[PDB]
RNA sequence: UCUCUCUUUGCCGGCUUAGAUCAA
RNA sequence: GAUCUUCGGAUCACUUUGGUCAAAUUGAAACGAUACAGAGAAGAUUAGCAUGGCCCCUGCACAAGGAUGACACUGCGACAUUGAGAGAAAAC
């Protein structure tokens, strides 16, 4: 069923250019992991690195 | 198929309302022995008077 | 509205004494006078639905076809009134 | 008094067959003379 | 906002049993004809009342109205103010509805009853 | 063994795999009244779930889809349908007489014979549209004068009307043929009056829009309509 | 739902060895044990 | 029971009410009344 | 209130007490019944 | 065989301490 | 990202969204008041218990109350006509 829903949301948008395997996996991630900002530290509440 | 689990603290969830009773099953035939005579002597024989 | 007033009165006088047919035979009578199908059977079986055994509702609601030229209706009415009652001679003798 | 929950009425209201369950439950666990407060382990409705 | 700002178009179908105007539609179509028509019948013309202030009800009603969505017939009374927009598409005539209510022409808006004509009743079916 | 809901696939989602849930007697049937179970799926992500809205016996007595409220055969409302097509005689609009007929109608309908038959339906829309195409193809000397010059004066066998110059049908018919001669502004009509005014933003498109004449005009309820008794003396 | 509609009497008695069972009254003959009982209370 | 008839209705119908000493006199009329009336229809013979 | 008694006042010390002088039809429909007022007097004696 | 009239013509709320009492 | 592994990779975890329905005139009930009459049993005052059901209300209730809770309590043609006379008509 995720299969499927992946295949129509690809029909849909055009947006099939993958590839699948085990280090591929982290590779993906790591891209999407690049654009997320850091996660601050905890005991730093109010702003200038808050977690 | 998931049967959704009701809450517990529910209370009824809707009205219920009386419907007339529907048309019964059509009537057998009555089969019955050939009707007798009883002559206008007995007719009168059973007429009762006002109270 | 009137009609309304008229069925109003005959459909409650019909549901507080369900037995007395001279209230089907004049809620027939009365329907029957302006809108002359449709409920009228409706009301008549209902009525035979009452009381199934009542030779003058059957004879009334045999006549009242014969009134408004509907035949084949009132020859299959007299075959259930025949297949029901085999022992009364009155509807065989208004079937020949 | 809100519109905000008037989805949670229904259920609300249907606690009330087992209020008395929660009555009792209060009063068999109250504090006893000598501790200052105690702290219950509690189980309630997510409606509140 | 997670619903569309804009106006109604042509060909704007939704499933019968919803309302055009994101709502759901019931069946017994109320007894004031106030909030959402039903599935059960199928209609495009709404009652709108309030001010008769001139003659000119009729082109004020129509200046108000059109700009709303696409019109079939306009039947506005003289002697009261009264008027029978009949709109093309379900979508336009509930959108007019949800728009020309206890606005400045307070209207009385509702849903249209039907038809006593035997010619109206013709040409409508 | 109450299975399954009749819904279209149409608002069943284009996916071939799907996810619902079902809640017995949660709900009372929008035509019978009766208790009946909902079904809620998600028609694509992005959406708010659906959810069936008749019971089972509805749907089978009108051949429709309990979500989005379509036939089945012909994919048009179902109101649309039953006074359109008038196949099989609907029901009342009122509760009590509704219900019971829809309960009785539901024991006869399971009691074996199918209400609906597609044959019939096909025939019936073959004949609609047949019918729709065929629908596609002294005294009045005195009702002439009788107040035609009195309006004139106060606010203004064969007779031969005039053209002048001075400086069925719905209205958005009107409205889409005027365009190429000018902005619109508002167009007030009546069939009954069969006149039809129109006003431009400016009054030089209004008069090259009167220099194209050479069916058309140039420039109670009945007080309206004693010029409109000419159409057939015109 | 009622205060006589509660569960009660749950456990259905049947009839022990000694008390009169199918059996044991189809073993018995009652023609004969009726005839001495009436003679019995004839005798009275 | 306070909130079944709360979100029912009273369900009167179809319910039978006991006797309670108070409606034994005017019950054990109608059953003599439905006794003398099954015996007028027996003993009558028939087209009387 | 769902009954329309919106003039009858439960104090927070759980006593009804009418906010206006009632009629007969008001009297007779704002009556209760035992369990409800059994639950008041429950509910007194807890938050007492 | 019509019309009118008459005649023959078999015909189609309960209970209890009567509920209890009673002078212009 | 953590773990190993040998820089091929392997493990570890894997698809939310309780929806009388979008920020309250126009889809959760049932009416105030004023104006009209204005309290069962054949005089008059008045105890009640019932019967019927698309009438309910209070009640935990198969108690009991709400004016004996209220409304209702009637009425007709599977009559065969001949019994006769009279003027007419068509007929003994
Ligand atoms: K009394
Ligand atoms: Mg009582
Ligand atoms: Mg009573
Ligand atoms: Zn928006
Ligand atoms: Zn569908
Ligand atoms: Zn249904």
């Amino acid at each position: 069923y995720y299969a499927n829903t992946h295949a129509i949301y690809g029909k849909r948008n055009f947006d099939d250019n993958e590839a699948t395997t085990s280090t591929d996996l982290k590779r993906k991630s790591q891209k999407i992991k690049e654009r997320r900002e850091d996660p601050g530290d905890p005991s730093i509440l109010e702003g200038d690195g808050a977690y | 198929m998931v049967t959704a689990e009701q809450d517990p603290m529910e209370p009824p969830k809707f009205r219920h309302k009386k419907v007339p009773r529907g048309p019964p099953s059509p009537p057998p035939p009555v089969l019955h022995s050939p009707p007798r005579k009883v002559s206008a002597q007995e007719q009168q024989d059973w007429q009762i008077p006002p109270s | 509205e009137f009609q309304g007033r008229k069925r109003k009165e005959f459909e409650d006088a019909i549901r507080r004494n369900r037995l007395a047919m001279g209230h089907w035979m004049r809620y027939g009578q009365w329907e029957l006078d302006q809108k002359e199908f449709a409920r009228a059977r409706s009301v008549f079986e209902r009525a035979l639905d009452v009381d199934s055994t009542y030779i003058p509702l059957w004879l009334k609601y045999i006549e009242c076809e014969m009134k408004n030229r509907n035949i084949n209706h009132a020859r299959n009415l007299f075959d259930r009134a025949v297949t029901q009652l085999p022992r009364v001679d009155k509807l065989w003798y208004k079937y020949v | 008094s809100s519109r905000k929950f008037r989805a949670d009425k229904r259920s609300y209201l249907g606690a009330l067959k087992y209020l008395p369950h929660a009555v009792l439950k209060l009063l068999e666990n109250m504090p006893m003379p000598w501790e200052e407060y105690r702290e219950v382990k509690v189980l309630y409705h997510v409606t509140g | 906002c997670e619903y569309l700002h804009r106006l109604p178009k042509d060909t704007d179908f939704f499933n019968a049993n919803v309302d055009c105007f994101g709502r759901e539609k019931h069946a017994d179509y109320r007894d004031d004809m106030g909030g959402v028509g039903s599935f059960l019948r199928q209609n495009y013309t709404l009652y709108v009342g309030g001010i008769t202030p001139t003659d000119d009800i009729e082109e004020i009603v129509s200046r108000h109205f059109a700009e709303w969505g696409d019109i079939e017939r306009i039947r506005v009374l003289n002697s009261r103010g009264i008027a029978f927009i009949t709109y093309l598409n379900e979508a336009n005539a509930q959108f007019a509805k949800e728009a020309m209510a206890h606005q400045s022409l307070c209207l009385n808006v509702r849903w249209a009853t039907t038809d006593p004509n035997p010619a109206s009743q013709a040409r409508n079916q | 063994d109450v299975e399954f809901p009749s819904i279209c696939e149409r608002c069943l989602g284009d996916n071939s795999y799907v996810r619902m849930t079902k809640e017995p007697l949660g709900q009372e049937c929008k035509i019978c009244s009766k208790p009946c179970t909902i079904f809620r799926w998600i028609k694509e992500r992005g959406q708010k779930p659906g959810k069936t809205q008749i019971c089972v016996g509805c749907a089978r007595y009108k051949n429709c889809c309990q979500s989005c409220m379509l036939d089945l055969q012909f994919g048009l409302p179902i109101a649309l349908r039953d006074a359109a097509l008038k196949l099989v005689e609907s029901g009342p609009t009122n509760d009590i007489n509704r219900e019971f007929f829809a309960q009785n109608q539901q024991r006869l309908l399971s009691n074996g014979e199918t209400a609906y038959d597609s044959q019939e339906a096909s025939a019936a829309a073959r004949n609609l549209v047949k019918k729709v195409e065929k629908r596609e193809l002294v005294e009045s000397k005195q009702i002439l004068k009788e107040a035609r010059a009195s309006d004139a004066s106060l606010n203004a066998g064969n007779v031969s009307l005039s053209i002048n110059m001075e400086p069925e049908l719905a209205d958005y018919k009107i409205r889409k043929h005027f365009e190429q001669y000018g902005p619109l502004k508002s167009v007030v009509c009546s069939h009954r009056a069969k006149c039809a005014f129109v006003n431009f933003k400016t009054r030089s498109s209004a008069e090259i829009a009167a220099a194209a004449s050479p069916l058309k005009v140039q420039w109670g309820p009945e007080g309206e309509v004693r010029n409109a008794k000419l159409a057939d003396l015109v | 739902t009622s205060s006589r509609a509660l569960p009660a009497h749950l456990k259905l008695k049947y009839r022990q060895e000694s008390q009169g069972t199918e059996e044991e009254v189809r073993k018995q003959d009652l023609r004969e044990a009726l005839l001495r009982a009436e003679a019995a209370h004839f005798a009275t | 029971n306070l909130l079944a008839r709360q979100f029912e209705g009273r369900h009167s119908t179809g319910v039978a009410k006991q006797i309670t000493k108070q409606r034994v006199d005017s019950h054990q009329d109608l059953e003599l009344r439905a006794a003398v009336m099954n015996d007028i229809l027996d003993m009558i013979p028939e087209g009387i | 209130h769902r009954k329309g008694l919106t003039y009858l006042h439960l104090d927070y010390n759980c006593n009804l007490k009418p906010t206006k002088t009632l009629t007969t039809k008001e009297r007779k429909k704002s009556r209760f019944g035992n369990a409800f007022h059994l639950m008041r007097e429950i509910l007194r004696l807890t938050k007492l």
